[PDB]
């Protein structure tokens, strides 16, 4: 029913 | 009882950059990032909603990075500061001055043992709703 998407970097 | 209408059919939580000096001992982890799901229309009757949460969790129980970056986990707790991992369920009552529901949490990228490396940072976390 839902969707968390989760988004990122590691420098 | 019956179901209410899935407002927030998305959610995108952007961590942004990540440096691996502020996440190079144990515990460490990125700032918190609110996340909202939010419910309406629910018919009369309905006062109750329940959330349950799954995604691929790692050894740590926590959910697993699918992105480069190792040593990396993603958390996702409610605001009152209770952990929500896969499997975990919330339930939460229905304001009936509007006939919506919401879900007030939080998301941060954490290192359990430490020693994150560069790469990038994705997972995804599916939520189904159940009504009484
Ligand atoms: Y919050």
């Amino acid at each position: 029913d839902s969707t968390i998407t989760i988004r990122g970097y590691v420098r | 009882a019956k179901p209410c209408t899935v407002s927030t059919t998305n959610a995108t939580v952007d961590l942004g950059d990540l440096y691996s000096f502020s996440l190079m001992s144990a515990g460490a982890a990125s700032a918190w990032h609110d996340v909202a799901l939010e419910l309406t229309n629910c018919p009369v009757g309905t006062s109750r909603v329940t959330a349950s949460f799954s995604g691929a969790a790692d050894s740590t129980g926590y959910y697993k990075n699918q992105g480069t970056a190792q040593n990396i986990q993603l958390e996702l707790q409610d605001d009152s500061g209770n952990t929500l991992n896969t499997g975990a369920t919330k339930t939460v009552q229905v304001d009936d001055s509007s006939q919506s529901a919401h879900f007030p949490l939080q998301v941060r990228a954490l290192t359990v043992n430490g020693g994150a490396t560069q790469g990038t940072i994705q997972a995804v976390i599916s939520i189904t709703y159940t009504y009484s």
